RNA sequence: GAAAUUGUUGAAAGGGAAGGGCAUUUGAUCAGACA
RNA sequence: GGAAUACUGCCAGCUGGGACUGAGGACUGCGACGUAAGUCAAGGAUGCUGGCAUAAUGGUUAUAUGCCGCCCGUCUUGAAA
RNA sequence: AGAACUGGCGAUGCGGGAUGAACCGAACGUAGAGUUAAGGUGCCGGAAUACACGCUCAUCAGACACCACAAAAGGUGUUAG
RNA sequence: GCCCUGAAAAUGGAUGGCGCUCAAGCGUGUUACCUAUACUCUACCGUCAGGGUUGAUAUGAUGCCCUGACGAGUAGGCAGGCGUGGAGGUCAGUGACGAAGCCUAGACCGUAAGGUCGGGUCGAACGGCCUCUAGUGCAGAUCUUGGUGGUAGUAGCAAAUA
RNA sequence: CGAAUUGCAAUGUCAUUUUGCGUGGGGAUAAAUCAUUUGUAUACGACUUAGA
């Protein structure tokens, strides 16, 4: 067997979807994908990664 | 006159096994004049037929054969490994096999 | 019909998988239930006991939930219902449901014996 | 390689016999165990003689018909050592052990036929020269045997019976020999002293 | 409705495979299988039977005849695995083969597919013999015969059948 | 009109327990036509 | 004084037999052989032949056999107890 | 009975120690082929009644650590020194 | 060094058993051989991670595809799911040409919870799907109620004169 | 003298006990148990005896 250093099937604590199911925020995940993906820029992942948040982490402005 | 037989009569010895647990998918096989690996190298890949009689008659007659092959050797007396399409029943430790010659390499 | 596009069906471990001790009291049916015990031989897994499931026993992904003709089951109940595998036919197979009516048997068999579909009951109430 | 093996069981060493036979009968061949009488064991008489009466002690206290049979007849003594090394409580090592059949003297139906004999085992081979060796037949007397005498009585008209055989035999195959060697000076002969015969 | 459909049903048109890099060349035999050799057939109909190898053909097999004056066999053609190549030659350069070959052999029978219905002697073509194969098998061991009838014992060995006996043992007896 | 429990019939086995797991023989049954 | 052999090691040296596996499923890549076309054992098996269309073969079920298999739930350091 | 460092049992099956909560090996998805561990190859028991130098013959021999026990003192029994 | 005396315990008994004596014992050495859920290679499942794809295909990116590693587990936590009684929508759902229920060492699917089918029986209502809601799933509690067994055609029906 | 065309391998059929059916050539013509009975016996069964 392997002697392990990790622990074994750890999900990375982060979400990569919103626990929302408003519609109209998977379109605009469906569309930040896109544009972080076939795109060489880091403003789309942040902008992806902040519409994963709730509502706490995701304040008023 | 009398001889006619174009094979080699062996035994099934038993399965595959350790101590207190068995493999039947694989059967131990002595084969009469063998007495070790280097000199049983000639057998492998060899066919090897289980005869019996039963009681119904299919396809024509009332005794049946399970068919099989050498695989390997077994340690240092003249033991080879066999595995058949349909393992051996167990009731045959002790039954009379035959090793045709039929894959031959002469 | 014919189905010839799928690749050597296997089946890991095609028994039922009993319970433990059904086959020795009668209230303990056969349907699985896991032994959560502590002085345990099954969830302890020892040599000569039963076999508990796991995931190790799934079957392949392209052979899942095919019969060993090859196609998959549709249950149906009418004809609106056979109408959607006018095209998936050689993938998909027709069952007959439990509650229809013999009436109702022979126009739905009328109908697949047309369009090619094929039923797995057809010799359900024959009459 | 024989349906059926006739093992004269003279100067033998039991526990080295058995293991050939208990092997060789589990693998399907028949086995007939004769002159047991004759057999050999290692080790003084007194010394295999308390072997036998710390076992004659292991008898089941309350009722002793339950406990160790104690045999007292050589073809028992070997049955026991064989069925020690057979899994005789199976119907592998109980068809085995159908597949012999022991006797003390040689009967005649195994009287005319041929015996051989288990190199392997033989106190001649096996053991040193100079130890001491004791045979079955005091031993059986000395535990409670009682036919040892009439073995002896029987077993001699085998012999002389045989002899009278074996030496009618010879005066006939000595001429066998004379004639086949008065006609090996032909072609037919100088031809397969080629070939190795 | 007695059950939902999968959500959009998907088709499985069947696609092609892809392009193979496995191919055929000729066979490598043994050393021992030159022509002329004797051999000892092991199975089918004429098991124990020595004959004469003649001819590599191209289905993948090796040509013999046994003479049929000798010991009962036609020309036909066998896998080579099942049979045993013994030591023993003849001078085979008088004969001509050539004229054999994977379809002189290869029979058209039309009862081809219906094996499992008609089984009571439907007679279509199934028993007859011709003149064609008769004359080849006579030219072919008129010639071969000869060097038969330049050695002993071998129009009366080849006539004989192979058997083992009790105290033979193969992984030590040479052939 | 369930089950425990019970009778009759039928099949089968059965040396101081029974039942179970792996593997196969034999028997019973089902399979599928690939017409 | 002149060799061999052994022992240990190396070969991107040749060669023979046997066993298990054949996953993937258009093309795209690395390479090799070839004047070129193209061929190849090079990003996972093809060909030829025969047998069967049902006791072929497979599943279940019963029994026989070889090996293994202590009665569950619980408290417990520890339960077949 | 009570502390220290570590490893384990608990919560853990598996091959071995006959058997054993803890020892040796080694940690578990379902399967197939190959190779090994610890332990073993007279038979039960799969595997050498193998090879080699010796010691021992016991009228309670002796034979897999944990482990299931054995001493002081003696013996011209024998072997070597 | 080996062996022996020293060495005595109570049901019959344990190098595991048989048995072993130039060992099948002891010490030591050398090769071969046996075999685990361990190691190596391959297939399959699942989880985790990293990637490619809104070219645009069934507008789906919830999926599809490529690669690699991993898998023990009580108490316990979380996730995805099977199932039951009733509610709102829906299939213009099944049904007296037989619903539900029940029996079925008859069949199929699913790792599994479980679902589906055929046969027999029977006679009036019942389901799939998206959702809502709970008095929602039992082998156990000297559990509750009801019912039935083995022991068992057994103990035993023998004071009071007949 | 025939032996091909089991078409390139598919035990390729013989072994030996037990049972029955009939065919035809013979051969021999009974005891035990229950019930009854005795008591050298006995919980019941059993044992021992007698009965044309």
């Amino acid at each position: 067997g392997i002697d392990h250093t990790s622990k074994q099937h750890k999900r990375s604590g982060h979400r990569t979807a919103p626990k929302s199911d408003n519609v109209y925020l998977k379109l605009l995940v469906k569309l930040y994908t896109f544009l972080a993906r076939r795109t060489d820029a880091p403003f789309n992942k942040v902008v992806l990664k902040a519409l994963f948040l709730s509502k706490i982490n995701r304040p008023p402005v | 006159a009398e001889s006619h037989r174009l094979y080699v009569k062996g035994k099934h010895l038993s399965y595959q096994r350790s101590k207190r647990v068995n493999n039947p998918n694989v059967s131990l096989i002595k084969i009469e004049g063998v007495a070790t690996p280097q000199d049983a190298q000639f057998y492998l890949g060899k066919r090897i037929a289980y005869v019996y009689r039963a009681s119904k008659e299919v396809r024509g007659s009332k005794i049946r054969v399970m068919w099989g092959k050498v695989t390997r050797t077994h340690g240092n007396s003249g033991v080879v490994r066999a595995t058949f399409r349909n393992n051996l029943p167990a009731k045959t430790f002790g039954a009379s096999v035959r090793i045709f010659l039929y894959p031959s390499n002469i | 019909m014919a189905s010839l596009p799928h690749p050597k069906i296997v089946k890991k471990h095609t028994k039922k998988f009993k319970r433990h001790h059904s086959d020795r009291y009668h209230r303990v049916a056969e349907n699985w239930r896991k032994q959560k015990g502590i002085d345990s031989v099954v969830r302890r897994r020892f040599r000569g006991n039963i076999s508990q499931p796991k995931i190790g026993y799934g079957s392949n992904k392209k052979t899942k939930f095919l019969s060993p003709s090859g196609h998959k089951t549709f249950l149906v109940a009418n004809v609106k219902d056979l109408e959607t595998l006018t095209m998936h036919t050689k993938t998909y197979a027709a069952e007959i449901a439990h509650n229809i009516s013999a009436k109702n048997r022979v126009v739905i068999l009328a109908r697949a014996k047309a369009l090619g579909i094929k039923v797995t009951n057809p010799k359900g109430r024959l009459a | 390689s024989q349906p059926v093996v006739v093992i004269d069981a003279k100067d033998h060493l039991l526990g080295r016999l058995a293991s050939t036979i208990a092997k060789q009968v589990l693998n399907g061949q028949k086995i007939v165990v004769v002159r047991a009488e004759a057999l050999n064991i290692s080790g003084e008489f007194f010394r295999n003689k308390l072997k036998y009466h710390d076992f004659l002690r292991k008898a089941t206290a309350f009722n002793k018909t339950r406990g160790p049979f104690h045999f007292r007849a050589p073809s028992r003594i070997l049955y026991k050592a064989i069925r020690g090394m057979v899994s005789h409580k199976t119907a592998r090592g109980k068809a085995a052990l159908e597949r012999l059949k022991i006797f003390e003297g040689i009967p005649p139906p195994y009287d005319k036929k041929k015996r051989v004999v288990v190199p392997q085992a033989l106190r001649v081979l096996r053991l040193k020269p100079g130890r001491k060796y004791t045979t079955l037949g005091k031993l059986s007397t000395s535990v409670g045997w009682k036919y040892e005498d009439v073995v002896a009585k029987l077993e001699d008209k085998r012999k002389v019976r045989s002899a009278e055989y074996y030496a009618k035999k010879r005066a006939f195959t000595k001429k066998v020999s004379s004639a086949s060697a008065a006609a090996s000076e032909s072609d037919v002969a100088k031809q397969l002293a080629s070939f190795g015969y | 409705s007695a059950q939902k459909a999968p959500k959009w049903y998907p088709s499985e048109d069947v696609a092609a495979l892809k392009k193979t890099r496995k191919a055929a060349r000729p066979q490598k035999l043994r050393a021992s299988l030159v022509p002329g050799t004797v051999l000892i057939l092991l199975a089918g109909r004429f098991r124990g039977k020595r004959v004469v190898y003649l001819k590599h053909l191209e289905d993948n097999t090796l040509l013999i005849s046994g003479p049929f004056k000798v010991n009962g066999v036609p020309l036909r053609r066998v896998n080579a695995r099942y049979v045993i190549a013994t030591s023993t030659k003849v001078s085979v350069e008088g004969v001509n083969v050539e004229k054999f070959n994977v379809e002189y052999f290869a029979k058209e029978k039309l009862t081809k597919k219906e094996k499992k219905e008609a089984n009571l002697f439907p007679e279509q073509q199934n028993k007859e013999i011709k003149a064609e194969r008769v004359e080849d098998q006579k030219v072919v061991d008129k010639a071969l015969i000869a060097e038969i009838k330049k050695t002993p014992l071998l129009k009366q060995y080849l006539s004989a059948s192979f058997s083992l006996k009790n105290g033979d043992k193969p992984h030590m007896l040479k052939f």
